[PDB]
RNA sequence: AGGACCGAACCGACUAAUGUUGAAAAAUUAGCGGAUGACUUGUGGCUGGGGGUGAAAGGCCAAUCAAACCGGGAGAUAGCU
RNA sequence: GCUCGCCGGAAGACCAAGGGUUCCUGUCCAACGUUAAUCGGGGCAGGGUGAGUCGACCCCUAAGGCGAGGCCGAAAGGCGUAGUCGAUGGGAAACAGGUUAAUAUUCCUGUACUUGGUGUUACUGCGAAGGGGGGACGGAGAAGGCUAUGUUGGCCGGGCGACGGUUGUCCCGGUUUAAGCGUGUAGGCUGGUUUUCCAGGCAAAUCCGGAAAAUCAAGGCUGAGGCGUGAUGACGAGGCACUACGGUGCUGAAGCAACAAAUGCCCUGCUUCCAGGAAAAGCCUCUAAGCAUCAGGUAACAUCAAAUCGUACCCCAAACCGACACAGGUGGUCAGGUAGAGAAUACCAAGGCGCUUGAGAGAACUCGGGUGAAGGAACUAGGCAAAAUGGUGCCGUAACUUCGGGAGAAGGCACGCUGAUAUGUAGGUGAGGUCCCUCGCGGAUGGAGCUGAAAUCAGUCGAAGAUACCAGCUGGCUGCAACUGUUUAUUAAAAACACAGCACUGUGCAAACACGAAAGUGGACGUAUACGGUGUGACGCCUGCCCGGUGCCGGAAGGUUAAUU
């Protein structure tokens, strides 16, 4: 047989505003 | 969670279907575009 | 009358109902009813053209005479009924030849008396006769403006309007808001005030009756965000501009009557 | 009355099955396979004047065909109306 | 009689641990509030983007919103990388 | 195949909107199942849905949509009239049993029902795009009779119990039977009937509505359930047998009573409150344009007919939406026993599944959990967490107030089991038998049987008697908003917002204002005790000074000035 090659999830910009430096 | 799309054909095929897109004006400017590429699944009739 | 209720709950502390016990329960006399549901202020074109209207209970528009077309003939009243649409109480009447109509209740109309719509009418609270033939000083409600259009003057639940003088084919009307309006002699009229005059004593009491009556919660200004109303925002409670409507017109005293059309009838406005 | 030209087109074949091989004897019924524009008139007049035999009453349904995959590309077999035809008391086909 | 109380289904999302390339791109567990009403809900019709709708948070209008998304002038332009 | 686990208002059955061969056998293992694989919702081959009654289509309308004309707009188009479209609602019908490996209210015996044209039988006012009665309607609680089911007894069949008893007051199993057709029922509704009249219902009306007059005690409507009939049939505990030992064929008794009882029926009813609770058609009915002794009309019955399409399968899921066989998300239908108030929860049945990686050892540590010497908040931002309280009956219960609450305030006591009051009463149901009866599904009447709490008193047992599950932490002094509510789906429920009450101001109805350039449309089929705009937010006491800035209101002698000239 064969198969596809998935990609490109909605990666949520990989972060919140975690580094609160103020 | 209730998702993005909870199906109901009884409204889907009258709010997207062929006679709906033939009744207005610019639906005849989408049916006048899908044949340029020549869509074999022309619209959302099953 | 003004029946008070007691603190049995949160909320139910400031209610006062008005009971006129002569009003019958049962059913409204069916062949003068039709259907008029509410569009919540939404016009035909889909937007909102008057705000805060939506919700409430399903109401049926009683066909009401505002013409009293059957002149000359006599009639007697049959019943008094609770109107759903206007705040007044309506009177289910019996014409002598067999029809039934619905007349707004004069303050003396107990269940059982008689009315004589016509130019030959008695001077009693309940009659109807054109305005050549009212003797002046009288208390007249249900007043038209044109010879047969329909009554649009003093038609509310507690109003009444005075005839003050005459001049020729014109007669001078002191309305409830106190605007002297000259009007033609043929415009239809009645005698006495209207019935449920203690309606302005009734207070609502809780938010429930506001939603039942139909009025939605009106959003006040100064807490709205400053894009969607000109009383906008500001981190805190700041207001210091001029008080305006949502569409730029300032409100508190600014005239927005925008006619030069019915100047030649209006004598003088109020204070 | 249906004309003979329209009558003669309405059949393809009888239909072999286990439920045919039970309905043949234990309830004496036959299993047609008719064209898609066939009503109970176009089979009640069609079992009669094509085998010169009689009929009690007719029944049908619209079988929807399966989904086949020849090679790797999809395929949809043609639908076909299956007719159940009950024969009267004292009847026997050829 | 009750925007009355206690408490189910149903809603709702307050507290805490777990879970955070988890089972789930917002949830499990254990406690919680409303629970004959300004409720909740089935299905169906209506509201178009400087517009709608909004108990009005600048929240929501298909997981995207201080102007949705799909083509186009688009090879916008970038004196900065 | 046997144990053992677990759900059982779900993890059960049937369907909905959804999906498109997943259902059933014959195979087949490469890929697919977070493994192996004979197995699979996987490939491959075949088999599988049946109707006058269920549903769609169809007859009729709501919200809206389309909308010739017409009105309006640079054009497309925009609303909008007559119409014709528009289910989630209104209108014909029917059920019980058997069957296949799969469907079946659809197939089969059984027995019923409707709706259309027909031909005849006697009857001879039908006629309508029109007239009226109807369909026809909200919310709450409260009862009254009732069954679906449940329990027990009587009965019938089997068994005398692997180990102390267990031919007895013992144990098991079963005891079901429908629509339809007559029965007019507990009750609910409402006074009927002709005589003549009549500014009315668009015209006419023999129909409504109204005016009388006579005249009667009674006309129907409306209906759940139970009995009848459906019923010699079907099923039916199980025995009777061979075969493909999977199945199936052939037989078959009892089929009663009482009490309990709904969130299901009457009920679309009643009472009563205010926020005052669709239309149209099928139908009932009256008439004109039209009529002819015709036609049509219901009074009969032999008929003839009543399509097309959906029908398999899963349906709170491994089959839908979430990219996955994912602790997720969705609506309606039916609720079994036992303690409880109960659809909660607990253990169970009928049915279902035991969760697609499993074995082994028992480290730190993580998570979910049980208990703890002594001390009790010392911990810490803060009692966050955990613990603890928890149920009814009865006693008892403050300052404070708008008199309602606070309050379930606080704190207490009682309770398991057996026997007696009473061999199970107080309470209900209620046949025996008279009794009268307008004789019926009637009652006057009476107690058999049946079920039936708590109480009290005595005794006994436990460390512990609401023992498990279940099931409020409570007071004290405070800010803040009156509160019930609701919002940042996906970090913020708050002191935010919103509310009723008030104050102003606008608005004379072609309103005022808003969307649309307009047509119109809302406001409103409303009329200043109404609507819009803004301000603050219940009530309680209260709301003082200033018109210079700023705006708004009126006033117009002068200064000031366009387009024109
Ligand atoms: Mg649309
Ligand atoms: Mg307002
Ligand atoms: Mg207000
Ligand atoms: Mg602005
Ligand atoms: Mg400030
Ligand atoms: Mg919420
Ligand atoms: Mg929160
Ligand atoms: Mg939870
Ligand atoms: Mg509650
Ligand atoms: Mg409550
Ligand atoms: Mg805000
Ligand atoms: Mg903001
Ligand atoms: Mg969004
Ligand atoms: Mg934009
Ligand atoms: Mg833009
Ligand atoms: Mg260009
Ligand atoms: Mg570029
Ligand atoms: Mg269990
Ligand atoms: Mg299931
Ligand atoms: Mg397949
Ligand atoms: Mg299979
Ligand atoms: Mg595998
Ligand atoms: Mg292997
Ligand atoms: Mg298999
Ligand atoms: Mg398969
Ligand atoms: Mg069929
Ligand atoms: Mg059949
Ligand atoms: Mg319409
Ligand atoms: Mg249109
Ligand atoms: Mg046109
Ligand atoms: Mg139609
Ligand atoms: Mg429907
Ligand atoms: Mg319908
Ligand atoms: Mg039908
Ligand atoms: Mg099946
Ligand atoms: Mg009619
Ligand atoms: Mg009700
Ligand atoms: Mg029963
Ligand atoms: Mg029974
Ligand atoms: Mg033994
Ligand atoms: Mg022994
Ligand atoms: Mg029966
Ligand atoms: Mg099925
Ligand atoms: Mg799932
Ligand atoms: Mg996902
Ligand atoms: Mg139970
Ligand atoms: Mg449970
Ligand atoms: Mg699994
Ligand atoms: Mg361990
Ligand atoms: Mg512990
Ligand atoms: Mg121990
Ligand atoms: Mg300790
Ligand atoms: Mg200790
Ligand atoms: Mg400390
Ligand atoms: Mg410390
Ligand atoms: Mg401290
Ligand atoms: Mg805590
Ligand atoms: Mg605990
Ligand atoms: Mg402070
Ligand atoms: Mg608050
Ligand atoms: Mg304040
Ligand atoms: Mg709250
Ligand atoms: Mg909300
Ligand atoms: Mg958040
Ligand atoms: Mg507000
Ligand atoms: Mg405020
Ligand atoms: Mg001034
Ligand atoms: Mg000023
Ligand atoms: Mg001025």
């Amino acid at each position: 047989a064969a198969a596809a090659a998935a990609a490109a999830a909605a990666a949520a910009a990989a972060a919140a505003a975690a580094a609160a430096a103020a | 969670m209730k998702r993005t799309f909870q199906p109901s054909v009884l409204k889907r095929n009258r709010s997207h279907g062929f006679r709906a897109r033939m009744a207005t004006k610019n639906g005849r400017q989408v049916l006048a575009r899908r044949r340029a590429k020549g869509r074999a699944r022309l619209t959302v009739s099953k | 009358a003004v029946v008070k209720c007691k603190p049995t709950s949160p909320g139910r502390r400031h209610v006062v109902k008005v009971v006129n016990p002569e009003l019958h329960k049962g059913k409204p006399f069916a062949p003068l009813l039709e259907k008029n549901s509410k569009s919540g202020g939404r016009n035909n074109n889909g937007r909102i053209t008057t705000r805060h209207i939506g919700g409430g209970h399903k109401q049926a528009y009683r066909i009401v005479d505002f013409k009293r077309n059957k002149d000359g003939i006599p009639a007697v009243v049959e019943r008094l009924e609770y109107d759903p649409n206007r705040s007044a109480n309506i009177a289910l009447v019996l014409y002598k030849d067999g029809e039934r109509r619905y007349i707004l209740a004069p303050k003396g109309l107990k269940a059982g008396d008689q009315i004589q719509s016509g130019v030959d009418a008695a001077i009693k609270p309940g009659n109807t006769l054109p305005m050549r033939n009212i003797p002046v000083g009288s208390t007249v409600h249900n007043v038209e403006m044109k010879p047969g259009k329909g009554g649009q003057l003093a038609r509310s639940a507690g109003t009444y309007v005075q005839i003050v003088a005459r001049d020729g084919a014109y007669v001078t009307l002191r309305l409830r808001s106190g605007e002297m309006r000259k009007v033609e002699a043929d415009c239809r009229a009645t005698l006495g005030e209207v019935g449920n005059a203690e309606h302005m004593l009734r207070v609502l009491g809780k938010a429930g009756a506001a939603r039942w009556r139909g009025v939605r919660p009106t959003v006040r200004g100064t807490a709205m965000n400053p894009v969607d109303h000109p009383h906008g925002g500001g981190e805190g409670r700041n207001f210091g501009k001029h008080p305006v409507t949502p569409w730029g017109v300032q409100t508190k005293g600014k005239k927005t009557r925008s006619n030069k059309r019915t100047d030649k009838f209006i004598v003088r406005r109020r204070s | 009355m249906i004309r003979e030209e329209r009558l003669l087109k309405v059949l393809r074949a009888p239909h072999v099955s286990e439920k045919a091989s039970t309905a043949m004897e234990k309830s004496n019924t036959i299993v047609l396979k008719v064209a898609k524009d066939a009503t109970k008139a176009e089979i009640k007049a069609a079992v009669q004047k094509l085998f010169e035999v009689e009929v009690e009453v007719v029944n049908t349904l619209v079988v929807k065909g399966k989904v086949k995959r020849h090679g790797q590309r999809i395929g949809r077999r043609s639908d076909w109306k299956k007719a159940y035809v009950t024969l009267k008391e004292g009847q026997n086909l050829d």
